[PDB]
RNA sequence: GCCUGGCGGCCGUAGCGCGGUGGUCCCACCUGACCCCAUGCCGAACUCAGAAGUGAAACGCCGUAGCGCCGAUGGUAGUGUGGGGUCUCCCCAUGCGAGAGUAGGGAACUGCCAGGC
RNA sequence: CAACCCGAUGCAAACUGCGAAUACCGGAGAAUGUUAUCACGGGAGACACACGGCGGGUGCUAACGUCCGUC
RNA sequence: CCUCCUAAAGAGUAACGGAGGAGCACGAAGGUUGGCUAAUCCUGGUCGGACAUCAGGAGGUUAGUGCAAUGGCAUAAGCCAGCUUGACUGCGAGCGUGACGGCGCGAGCAGGUGCGAAAGCAGGUCAUAGUGAUCCGGUGGUUCUGAAUGGAAGGGCCAUC
């Protein structure tokens, strides 16, 4: 479980908003990039490039 | 098409029925030679109906030349403006097989001035 | 982290399958029906299956919701008690 | 036919207590072994049962007795009882009442196979339908 | 075009009188080919091989399929995903020309010549045709042959069944032994 | 009313098999292909423009009980209540009463609308 | 010398192309029973049960055995 | 904790009863749209001599489901590709299941999304295991509070470890 190599966690961000969203992810595979869109505090979604960016 | 089977994904929506119900379809056929059809309540009251390609209308045989989107969309035309009360119902043209060309020229023949979507 | 024994004693601790909502009830958005779990849309149930089959609910209220897929997926029609 | 207490091939499961109800058969060959008496073949004694059904005349004849076993027992020595059940071992085939045993074959057998009832588990009369209009 | 025309023109009327029926339309079709090589390395399948459908490619003049596997596990160390494979077929007009271009240029081949082999007819009426190398159709600089695994290739006709057939194929095909 | 097309009700007394059969009204196969559109290869499928040809396949009909299927009546198995033997099984009063098998049935029947006489 | 397929015969808690009794669920109806029903609140005790019948695991269809169900 | 039998055809019910699985995985293995259907054998086919890609035929859950077992699956949830981020935020009619803590199902509503011509589908995976209450704290957000007052520390609230 929580061996660093297999399944950690995604602290995940947005970009300008301050807002969150988590979720799961690997290491070996494919990392150190991430973005989604999700729906921040309100408004449009847009960003959330979280950690690990292109 | 249905010789090899029917097993496909051309009778998902078809089961519009549940659900929808209300919903009514156009059905539409492709026939080499002609278009068809016909629009009935869900299954509810399949005594409904529409026009096919109707021969009888302006002249005997409805004088029309060709199948691309010139007669394929007369073909619907009838349907449409002769289901006049249908439309703001909220009918559905159902594909059938699929959504190019021909019963694409059929539909739209009908989103203009009627089946308001 | 040794439990391994076999020994075979050894439950699962079952749940929710039930048949609950049995026969068409004067109605309610009532579960009704479950069996399996999961379950989706079902709306008023119709009781479905396939060569014998297709149970008869007739009575509910509006919107039944219940049935996953081992028993009549979805369902509602037009039955309410009069007309739908 | 035969016994060996051949195993159901080998083991898928091995458990289930016990019940009996009612026979259920008529015959195949000529001469018959009817059951009567609820019991259970040791499986052990259809060996005993073939073992004795010549002695005399040679193999000669087709013997053929029809019960088929399946159902393990296991027992426990001089234990507690940790309600588990050791092994099986044993193997008593589950016979209320149908009888079988066929001896294709002309001949007397009556006085012939009643040679090896005593080794069965319990009483069974013969009766023999050289044939078939009982039943359709 | 060539051959295609044959038929209509001096090969249908031929199996309208013999056999005999009525309709020209029961008269012996060929539907299509299919070529398609095989054996692939159940390992190498890579850079060693891949060469292998440049051939079969332009030797029809399409696009190769390569094809995949659908065995699992047991015993030829494979597990159901490698291409190996090439296929490649033709019903379309481009169907007579490699005919055309049979039966004419290099049915003959091979020192071991003598005509088609009698007895392959599928039980129903194709013929799987085979042979094993060479190029036999000639399209290539020809200094880098690497014995391109084979042709395998079976002309799927609508032929009713085994000798109805034979008949058919037996009316273009100049080669075919005797 | 005869036949054909879409769309349903019913889902095997509606299916499978085998045999015969219908034609440019339909349907089909079919003619053709630079495309709109399509092939992890192919106009095979989908797609599109439509001579000529044929009902060969498909399809729909109709015949035919080889194979499915439907299936009583009676008997039997079980079983609720009430009792009685008796070893774990069984009996009787009583009410429900199968599965299998048997006679027989059987080659579906129907509705909305559109096109040929 | 034998899996595999055809005919004839069995067996199954963890087999089912069939299928009861029946218990349970909801809907009306007459009659009967000093609301027997439900809710909220004061006081509880009570969680060692034993035997007999029926259905069963176990155990040997052993046990004034043992563990469930039900009366 | 999850699956099946016991478990007497509604739930449920035991034993140191008979068999197994979990303490995950997945930028896709999710969403949608469009499309496609096993296994196995027979006859043929070069590189075969049991099975390799091809051709037709018999081709009928006897296939495949990410992992047990049960149930389910062709409208496929099984398989492939394009486009994407609904693995969304705020609520929730009414239900199921629990002594309780709690757990599960859920149409519909509001804001903004993706896929589709469109009806519409999407609030993570075919469903059922993959889990840890409280306290003490850590990190970010907010003028909720802040002991004379203005701040601040600290406390709350929301998100999360
Ligand atoms: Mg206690
Ligand atoms: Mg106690
Ligand atoms: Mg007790
Ligand atoms: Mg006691
Ligand atoms: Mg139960
Ligand atoms: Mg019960
Ligand atoms: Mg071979
Ligand atoms: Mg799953």
């Amino acid at each position: 479980a929580k061996g660093i190599r297999e399944k950690i966690k995604l602290v995940s961000s947005a970009g300008t908003g301050h807002f969150y969203t988590t979720t799961k992810n690997k290491r070996t595979k494919p990392e150190k990039l991430e973005l989604k869109k999700f729906d921040p505090v309100v408004r449009q979604h847009v960003i959330y490039k979280e950690a690990k960016i292109k | 098409m249905d010789k090899k089977s029917a097993r496909i994904r051309r009778a998902t929506r078809a089961r519009r029925k549940l659900q929808e119900l209300g919903a009514t379809r156009l059905v539409v056929h492709r026939t080499p030679r002609h278009i068809y059809a016909q629009v009935i309540a869900p299954n509810g009251s399949e005594v409904l109906v529409a026009a096919s390609t109707v021969e009888k209308a302006i002249a005997e045989q409805l004088k029309y030349t060709g199948n691309k989107d010139a007669a394929a969309a007369v073909g619907k035309a009838v349907a449409e403006r002769a289901l006049e009360k249908g439309i703001k119902d909220v009918s559905f043209d159902r594909s059938g097989f699929q959504y190019h060309g021909r019963v694409q020229a059929l539909a739209d023949a009908a989103r203009e001035a009627g089946l308001q979507f | 982290a040794h439990k391994k024994a076999g020994g075979s004693t050894r439950n699962g601790r079952d749940s929710e399958a039930k048949r609950l909502g049995v026969k068409r009830f004067g109605g309610e958005s009532v579960l009704a029906g479950s069996i399996i779990v999961r379950q989706r849309g079902t709306k008023f149930h119709a009781g479905a299956n396939v060569g014998c089959g297709r149970d008869h609910t007739l009575f509910a209220k509006a919107d039944g919701k219940v049935k996953f897929e081992v028993k009549g997926p979805k369902n509602r029609k037009f039955i309410s008690i009069e007309a739908e | 036919m035969l016994q060996p207490k051949r195993t159901k091939f080998r083991k898928m499961h091995k458990g289930r207590n016990r019940g009996l109800a009612q026979g259920t058969d008529v015959s195949f060959g000529s001469f018959g072994l009817k059951a009567v008496g609820r019991g259970r073949l040791t499986a052990r004694q259809i060996e005993a049962a073939r073992r004795a059904m010549t002695r005399a005349v040679k193999r000669q004849g087709k013997i053929w007795i029809r019960v088929f076993p399946d159902k393990p027992i296991t027992e426990k020595p001089l234990a507690v009882r940790m309600g588990k059940g050791k092994g099986n071992v044993e193997y008593w085939v589950a016979l209320i009442q149908p009888g079988k045993v066929l001896y294709e074959m002309d001949g007397v057998p009556e006085e012939l196979a009643r040679e090896a009832f005593k080794l069965a588990a319990a009483k069974l009369p013969i009766k023999t339908t050289f044939v078939t209009k009982t039943v359709m | 075009a060539k051959l295609h025309d044959y038929y209509k023109d001096e090969v249908v009327k031929k199996l309208m009188t013999e056999f005999n029926y009525n309709s020209v339309m029961q008269v012996p079709r060929v539907e299509k080919i299919t070529l398609n090589m095989g054996v692939g390395e159940a390992i190498a399948d890579k850079k060693l091989l891949d060469n292998a459908a440049a051939d079969l490619a332009a030797i029809s003049g399409q696009k190769p399929l390569i094809t995949k596997a659908r065995k699992s596990v047991a015993g030829f160390k494979i597990r159901q995903g490698y291409p190996i494979g090439c296929k490649v077929t033709l019903r379309g007009e481009r169907m007579w020309e490699f005919f055309e271009r049979l039966i004419t240029i290099a049915v003959p081949r091979i020192r071991d010549f003598r005509g088609l082999s009698a007895k392959s007819f599928d039980g129903r009426g194709n013929y799987s045709m085979g042979v094993r190398e060479q190029i036999i159709f000639p399209e290539i600089d020809y200094d880098k042959v690497d014995r391109v695994r084979g042709l395998d290739i079976t002309i799927t006709t609508t032929a009713k069944s085994d000798e109805e057939g034979r008949a058919l194929l037996a009316a273009f095909d100049f080669p075919f032994r005797k």
